[PDB]
């Protein structure tokens, strides 16, 4: 019992396929010591245009140009620490090299679950009852469909599923009756295609899960919002209040939850004209921020992420068939309080990333490690005086979201 | 052109070969890595200031040794060895003598022969060739996109 192996056993570890395919080009080096904090991008314009029978645009109002911003931040430090006596770890132990395998590991895995919290947070689509799971072929060319009808075009699509639900599709593929490599393939190996239903769809296991959060009561709108261009040309984020909810829990409304207005549809962009789902107008949706309780009376007070532009003096920044007002009825997606894991899918040009290079500390030993071309810096020092070391790997992640409305959530439907 | 002898610096921490050669020269090599130390100024004057520098992780160095200059780069140089397909076009004419094989890189208009001294004749025979591309990589992407070298 006193012989050991110079040789580790394997061990478990998760995939990276997020972090591949959001945008990691328009942010990159951008945040540097003159841009200070924060940096902004631009945002498209839209214009209207009147109808009259000689000109005579004497009367009317010409169109206003009105400048959007698109702010992005930094996050706080990824660290790892490690403190120990050097003799004991010396006795067979590398340097800490043991402890070099798996940290970057964890460092990296970290990032990734931070950015799916990110964009199921702030993403504002969503698809099907977040009950059932995916089992046919349809409920993955929808997010497709989805995403083409709404109007997006530069850019390209991808959907992020679980490993379990891959494979029932690889066996509706197995059911196939013309395609013969498609058949094998899936007989063989259970790997669906590239091209699944017009979108790329990924296999991945390492994805956040949310719970729910307990509401009930029919809930209703109470004091109109204020939805005009002006007030969200920066954020795409807007206040509104909530009545008829119950009487007091606190943590009514979870963090990424979906709240669906029945009356107000989406509208194409550009044409401007509304959204059908073959036999149903497709409700506007959004996202909830951060968590939000209950007072007494059943006034609840929420931030959404998305919002419905409905500005009358500047009709051409309208994103939804009509105006919300008091009185309306929402309702939320899902059961009291289940927890699920929820598949993404999005456009390319839906949220950012980057990283800040951080300079050497002075006067202490240290190095840089990749991995997956990020950089992580590690130093050791040697405060107290008991055969005490220290070591650190850091890492500073900068996120950015362009526009809400270019992906979100999406389930099986029965 | 002109070919140049160049020395190599760190031989041991800068070129990797292909680890399934096992030969004195490496003949029986496909690919190999070069890689040699940059400053941030100089990376900055080639390629592009737009983005960051990402450099190459090894964790060979540094032991036993007192660390102060963190202005350091590591790039690497990616050679590969690949088969193809090339067109050879044989001008044959007769005069200042007739039999010439020429690859489709030089041709009549790319090159200004005219057929002044040059007769067409079969240019179909396609036969693979072996041929060696450069390529310059960090620890992000590209720094240089693959060419090919004059050589086998």
């Amino acid at each position: 019992s006193q012989i050991v192996l110079k040789k580790f056993l394997p061990g478990f570890m998760s995939d990276l396929v997020l972090a591949k395919t959001v945008d990691r080009q328009l942010l990159a080096g951008e945040i540097n010591s003159s841009t200070g904090d924060s940096v902004s991008f631009k945002r498209p314009h839209q214009f209207s245009s009147l109808r009259t029978p000689t000109g005579d645009i004497s009367g009317q109002n010409k169109n206003n140009l009105i400048s959007g911003k698109a702010t992005g931040r930094v996050g706080n430090y990824i660290t790892v620490a490690v403190e120990y006596q050097q003799l004991e770890e010396a006795i067979k132990l590398n340097q800490l090299e043991e402890i070099l395998a798996p940290v970057r590991q964890r460092i990296v895995t970290d990032l990734e679950t931070e950015l799916a919290h990110f964009m199921m947070n702030n993403g504002a689509l969503s698809l099907g009852s977040p009950n059932t799971p995916i089992t046919k072929w349809s409920d993955v060319a929808q997010t497709a469909s989805f995403l083409k009808d709404l109007g997006v075009n530069e850019g390209e699509n991808y959907a992020v599923m679980d490993p379990w639900s891959a494979q029932r599709l690889a066996d509706a593929q197995t059911g196939l009756h013309a395609s013969d490599q498609l058949v094998r393939t899936a007989w063989e190996n259970a790997q669906i295609p590239t091209n699944f239903g017009g979108i790329r769809a990924l296999m991945s296991n390492g994805l956040a899960s949310r719970t729910q959060g307990a509401f009930g009561g029919t809930l209703t709108v109470k004091t109109q919002p204020t939805v005009t261009y002006n007030a969200v040309k920066d954020s795409y984020q807007f206040t509104v209040t909530l009545t008829g909810a119950t009487a007091s829990v606190t943590g009514f409304l979870k963090a990424g939850d979906q709240v669906k207005f029945t009356n107000t549809y989406w509208l194409q962009q550009q044409t401007k004209q509304a959204l059908y789902n073959g036999a149903t107008p497709i409700s506007f949706t959004a996202t909830v921020t951060a968590d939000a309780n209950s007072d007494s009376g059943g006034d609840v007070t929420v931030t959404l992420s998305g919002v419905p532009i409905y500005d009358t003096t500047n009709p051409q920044y309208n994103s939804v068939s009509r105006q919300v007002e008091a009185g309306d009825a929402v309702s939320v997606v899902g059961t009291a309080s289940q927890t699920m894991k929820p598949n993404l899918f999005y456009n390319k040009f839906f949220c950012g990333l980057g990283s800040i290079p951080l300079p050497k500390l002075h006067s202490i030993d240290s190095a840089v490690a990749t991995y997956e071309g990020f950089s992580i810096r590690v130093h050791k020092y040697a405060d107290g005086d008991a055969n005490v070391q220290k070591m650190r790997f850091d890492l500073l992640p900068a996120y950015v979201c362009f526009n809400p409305h270019m992906g979100g959530q999406f389930f099986g439907n029965p | 052109q002109r070919i140049a002898i160049e020395p190599i610096y760190d031989p041991s921490r800068s070129v990797w070969f292909d680890p399934d050669a096992k030969k004195y020269d490496k003949s029986d090599a496909l690919w190999a890595f070069c890689m040699y130390s940059l400053s941030p100024e100089k990376y900055e004057a080639e390629y592009g200031k737009k983005p960051p520098t990402s450099l190459d992780v090894t964790s060979m160095t540094s032991w036993e040794y007192n660390w102060f200059g963190a202005d350091v780069i590591y790039i690497a140089k990616y050679y590969e060895v690949r088969k193809e397909s090339v067109d050879v076009i044989s001008y044959r004419h007769p005069i200042t003598g007739e039999i010439a094989t020429y690859d489709s890189d030089q041709v009549e208009d790319i090159e200004d022969e005219l057929a002044i001294a040059g007769f067409h004749e079969v240019a179909r025979r396609s036969v693979k060739r072996r041929r060696v591309y450069v390529s310059v990589v960090d620890g992000d992407g590209f720094l240089e996109k693959p060419r090919r070298i004059p050589g086998e």
